[PDB]
């Protein structure tokens, strides 16, 4: 009730103020909440055409319905069509008008899905290939070539891959960028699952545990692998515990190295699309702590700005300096490495460090998911628990100046 | 003499469509079919005002583009 | 020789119809006027930029027009200037002395075709008026006087395009039923009428109604000696090819010879008011006519504009793929060095000749025999 | 990199700004689309909260601008678009065709020309016809622009490809 | 390890432009879209239909008749946005028919 109308004021407050701090704002409430939400390294340019088209890999987390995987394509105005003089409104005195043609969200292809999803990943080499998590012990492989579009009519999925290795659900996954068919998984088993589906048979569908990791005490929260490295990959549990691991290494159970990462449990790690000697961990203290891969024991940096655990944390395939992260605030914060050690006003700080750049709370529910536009610059879309999907870019002179 | 509601609500949405709305009215719909017909009426009127100028009995298409500029709209690709 | 497109706002993207030059004034500035269906008759200024690109601005605008305009076309003084629209009325303008820098006036009212209009035609001195409609009619009008005074009424078919004989002795006429008439002053009769010839198969010689243009215009050769049709047919096989037909005033019913044009079908027909000396060529039968001295015209085909000398059978001067819908009108500056294009997708397009480019003018005009 | 990373391990448009955009699925209000100009240091990313004070009004406008409670049909999404009919006709009363209507042509109206060529010039319109319907898979094809230069039969150090281009577009007199 | 939640269910008129300034290029408008959107045959059997109104013994086209439709829908993209503009400047966005006829005699018709 008291929280349900501060929500709504603080939500009225931010609609009537995003004019003058958003360049594009694209919101759409969802049939059921999505926990997974990712781009399509693909984009679509008609020729002839004042817009762009990209599309979205997401999720459905129903408790009585056939959960679904879901693509949808997403219309975006173009480039060309960011700089037109329609008409003029001597009201606002600005190039203003409502008018009636806009981008428009579209759903292309549903599959039915075991249960939830609990995270979605595809190939980095081919958007045919995506991996889903179940809330059941198996790990699921849907391809929308290899699948009708529309959702089979039989309520039991149809998986083109089943993968083995785990004993219950998890909620980390992650594939190799540079080492075709390589999954990185995590589950509350304590156990972290390597999977190689390269030499998966055509005709196959059970897939083997090809490694096992138990070194973690934990339960694993997240496995990822490094951007540029072919063998390494680091791991995120609930031990407040850093973990590094080499492929190469003889020993599952024996880490390449192991460094604490807070006092509270951590959520997920992020590399930088660019470098390869940082990455970004984000906690349950509040806290989001930067490690120099030269040396883990010193924290590069601990930014201080959320109220409450951090759930997800993701770098930008534009700007290698640039991260944000956001958590069950419902506020997602931007936050740049060029402003680090950076004197400001009071007046620009009681709202924290001037490590962060941009805050964004239009969220009803906490942010289940984000992702950023590998083509388009400072383009995100978010989830809420609420079935709630925007996509929205800022103000541009908040990072250009 | 009944085919006045020959015009199909599937033609009309997507006509709709077309022009970008996403509310109609219900009842519009002879509305855009009496405007239509008035229009058609117009325009091949004064085709066989020319075909019959043109001292021709079956009119052409430069019949319809020229009662097309006559009430004062352009033409693509065809001329 | 440059081609600028025209990409600036001519009548706020209403196509082109008409455009005329100002015929009076020899100085490198020039007045130009234009037509099209927003009823709106913009009158431009236009020379060569500090770069020799023919460079235009707005003039004035007149919108007492109820309906569109077809046809524009100044005096040959070029002070009055007609002005024909569907309103089926032909008033004139002189200047009189926000957006309008000048005004300019009605002077006459001048009706007789109660149709809509498509071709104008001033006098060897601007005090005659020749104008082609829809109404299959020919009106002969005294500019002096504003009143009717000739109506020609043996056409079957649309009118396209009227010009006045130079000399003054001839008006010729086509229908669009393939027939071309050739009208006496004094007589006020068909003089000549042509509409099939035999080779010896007999086949009508122009394009029947068939075609996708909405105009035939052409014009006398300033020197009046010859005659030029656009829209022509010739059938050297099973086939029929565009062509356009040139006369001389030895024989009006044989044309001289013919340009064929492949591919697009020509509309309108110019000739440049200006003179100039024999070009050096070899004494070959390659010109159309042996003159001492020679002119250059415009050809307006369905998209493209073709050039030729009085020396040259085939074109010096091509230019295509220009404006994206079909042609509409063809001007010449009076100094010969603008030569304004208009089509039917909604600009024009100009193309700048430097002076001499297309040889030195005659010291002084040649006299013509009334 | 994975060696080392080893080893190591071991008015004017351009005076008001881009175009802006909103639009929320809930709203009964039209998505919005303007260029915004409006200045304000209260309104940072810093503070997205903060009031606007003689900015605007905190203030409802989505109700006033559309209190809909009308039937729209829902015409949004979900509906309409995959509805479709079929159906059969008649034409053989007033054939509505290309070589019926040639055929009505021909016979209403009789001219001077040689039946092999009207049966020709049938053809040669159907066959653009179909042209055209195969042409028309071409769509949008972004067209450039051609322009020849004044070549001259004086000048023989121009290119050939004009020359030729040009020779295309002979002049064929008549004896 | 992470708190979750039960998910929700989820339920001036004329704009005619300056003589200067202007250089818009659209290329689409001007080719056909050839793209008919609408069934053939009812409407031509109502062509057929309302020609027989006013004459009889008369042959169309194909041609005629497909250009008859681009003008049809070209004439109602024309008066829809005009329509829109209307009901944006009459504060609304559900479309009512009285929106129709003031965009009509926008235009004059």
């Amino acid at each position: 009730a008291v929280e349900e109308r501060v929500i709504n004021e603080e939500y009225k407050i931010w609609k009537k103020n995003t004019p003058f701090l958003y360049d594009l704002v694209m919101t759409h409430a969802l049939e059921w909440p999505s926990l997974t939400a990712q781009w399509l390294p693909d984009v679509t340019r008609p020729e002839g055409k004042d817009f762009s088209i990209h599309r979205l890999v997401l999720g459905t987390h129903t408790s009585d319905e056939q959960n679904h995987l879901v693509i949808a394509s997403v219309q975006l105005p173009n480039d060309d069509a960011q700089f037109d003089a329609s008409h003029y409104d001597s009201e606002k005195g600005e190039f203003g008008g409502f008018g009636s043609v806009s981008g428009k969200i579209e759903i292309e292809i549903k599959i039915n899905h075991e249960g939830e999803v609990n995270r979605a990943r595809y190939m980095p080499q081919n958007p045919c290939i995506i991996a889903t998590k179940t809330p059941s012990s198996d790990v699921l492989v849907f391809d929308y070539t290899k699948h009708p579009s529309k959702p089979d009519p039989s309520g039991e999925c149809n998986p083109d891959l089943r993968l083995r290795g785990h004993q219950k659900e998890g909620y980390g996954l992650s594939w190799n960028p540079n080492l075709s068919g390589h999954l990185l998984s995590a589950s509350d088993d304590h156990t972290i699952c390597l999977w190689d589906i390269s030499a998966v048979p055509k005709e196959g569908k059970v897939v083997d545990a090809k490694t096992i990791f138990t070194g973690h005490t934990a339960v694993v929260e997240d496995v990822s692998w490094h951007l540029l490295h072919e063998s390494l990959f680091g791991s995120v549990a609930d031990d407040q515990k850093l973990m590094i691991w080499d492929t190469r290494s003889n020993n599952t159970s024996k880490p390449s190295h192991s460094v604490d990462a807070h006092t509270a449990e951590v959520n997920c790690l992020s590399f930088n699309p660019y470098s390869e000697f940082i990455l970004a961990t984000g906690s349950a203290d509040k806290t989001v702590a930067l490690w120099d891969l030269r040396n883990l024991k010193l924290k590069l940096h601990s930014f201080e700005s959320h109220k409450d655990e951090i759930f997800q944390v993701q770098w930008s395939p534009h700007n290698e300096t640039i991260l944000a992260s956001s958590g069950t605030d419902r506020r997602l914060n931007v936050w740049d490495l060029s402003k680090i050690g950076e004197e400001q006003s009071p007046e620009d700080a009681e709202d924290g460090p001037p490590e962060l750049l941009f805050i964004h709370g239009g969220h009803t529910a906490k942010i289940s998911d984000f992702s950023w536009n590998p083509n388009e610059p400072w383009v995100i879309c978010s989830v809420s628990e609420d079935n709630i999907m925007q996509v929205w870019q800022m103000a541009e002179n908040i990072y250009n100046d | 003499r009944d085919n006045i509601q020959g015009i199909t609500k599937p033609a009309i949405r997507r006509l709709a469509r077309r022009g970008g709305v996403k509310r109609i009215s219900g009842l519009i719909y002879e509305e855009t079919r009496g405007v239509l017909k008035v229009f058609l009426e117009n325009v091949i009127r004064d085709a066989v005002t020319y075909t019959e100028h043109a001292k021709r009995k079956t009119v052409t298409a430069m019949d319809v583009v020229y009662a097309l500029k006559r009430q004062g709209r352009t033409l693509y690709g065809f001329g | 020789m440059k081609v600028i497109t025209c990409e600036i706002a001519w009548h706020n993207k209403e196509p082109v119809y008409s455009l005329d030059f100002q015929h009076g004034t020899a100085g490198r500035i020039h007045r130009l006027a234009s037509a099209g269906v927003d009823t709106n008759v913009r009158i431009w200024k236009v020379e060569k930029g500090p770069d020799g690109k023919a460079i235009v601005e707005f003039l004035s605008n007149l919108a007492r027009h109820t309906k569109a305009v077809n046809v524009v076309r100044f005096s040959p003084t070029g002070e009055i200037l007609a002005s024909g629209g569907d309103d089926a009325v032909i008033l004139l303008w002189k200047v009189n002395d926000q957006l309008n820098k000048e005004n300019w006036t009605v002077v006459k009212t001048l009706r007789g075709h109660l149709e809509d209009v498509y071709d104008i035609c001033w006098a060897t001195d601007g005090n005659l008026m020749a104008s082609a409609s829809v109404d299959n009619t020919a009106i002969i009008w005294d500019v002096s006087k504003g009143q009717k005074i000739s109506i020609f009424n043996e056409h079957k078919s649309y009118v396209q395009g009227v010009t006045w004989d130079p000399l003054g002795q001839y008006v010729a006429t086509l229908s669009c039923d393939r027939v071309l008439r050739v009208y006496s002053i004094q007589k006020k009769r068909v003089a000549f009428n042509v509409s099939k010839m035999l080779s010896a198969r007999s086949y009508r010689m122009f394009h029947d109604d068939s075609m996708k243009s909405f105009f035939r215009r052409l014009s006398f050769t300033p020197d009046g000696s010859l005659l030029l049709t656009p829209a022509g047919c010739v059938e050297s096989g099973e086939n029929v090819m565009n062509t356009t037909y040139v006369f001389s005033r030895k024989n009006l019913k044989r044309p001289i010879a013919h340009l064929p044009c492949p591919g697009k079908a020509t509309l309108a027909v110019r000739c440049c008011p200006v003179y100039f000396e024999l070009r050096p060529v070899v004494e070959t039968g390659v010109e159309l006519m042996s003159l001492p001295y020679r002119l250059v015209f415009a050809v307006a085909s369905e998209d493209s504009v073709l050039l030729y000398d009085t020396q040259q059978s085939f074109p010096f001067g091509y230019v295509s793929n220009i404006h994206y819908h079909t042609l509409s009108d063809i001007s010449w500056s009076s100094d010969g060095a603008f030569l304004a294009i208009s089509s039917t997708d909604g600009y024009c397009s100009f193309v700048t000749f430097e002076k001499d480019e297309l040889g030195i003018p005659l010291k002084e005009k040649p006299v013509l025999n009334m | 990199l994975c060696s080392q990373l080893d080893q190591l391990l071991q008015p004017e448009r351009r005076k008001f700004g881009r175009m802006k955009l909103l639009q929320f699925c809930e709203n009964h209000r039209p998505a919005y689309w303007g260029t915004w100009n409006k200045k304000t240091a209260l309104i940072r990313a810093r503070d997205p909260w903060a009031q606007d004070t003689k900015l605007l009004d905190y203030e409802v406008d989505s109700d006033e601008e559309w209190e809909e409670e009308e039937p729209g049909e829902s015409l949004s999404h979900s509906e309409g678009d995959d509805d479709d009919d079929m159906g059969e006709d008649e034409d053989e009363d007033d054939g509505f065709f290309v070589p019926h209507g040639y055929l009505s042509e021909d016979e209403g109206v009789t001219e001077e020309c040689a039946d092999p060529e009207n049966h020709k010039v049938r053809q040669k319109l159907k066959a653009k016809e179909w042209d055209e319907f195969l042409a028309k898979g071409k769509r949008f094809r972004v067209l450039q622009p051609v322009k020849i230069g004044c070549v001259w039969a004086a000048d023989r150090d121009c290119a050939g490809d004009d020359l030729k281009v040009l020779q295309q577009f002979a002049a064929c007199f008549l004896e | 390890a992470r708190t979750k939640q039960t998910a929700r269910k989820s339920t001036k008129k004329p704009h005619r432009y300056r003589p200067g300034t202007v250089a818009l290029r659209e290329i689409r408008r001007y080719q056909k879209s050839t793209e008919l959107l609408i069934r053939k045959l009812p409407f031509q059997r109502l062509v057929r239909e309302i020609a027989q109104d006013f004459k009889t013994d008369l042959r169309f086209q194909s041609s005629a008749v497909m250009a008859l439709q681009e003008a049809c829908e070209a004439y109602l993209v024309g008066l829809f946005e005009d329509t829109n503009l209307c009901a944006i400047h009459a504060k609304r966005v559900t479309i009512m028919p009285k929106d129709i006829q003031l965009a009509r005699r926008i235009r004059g018709e």
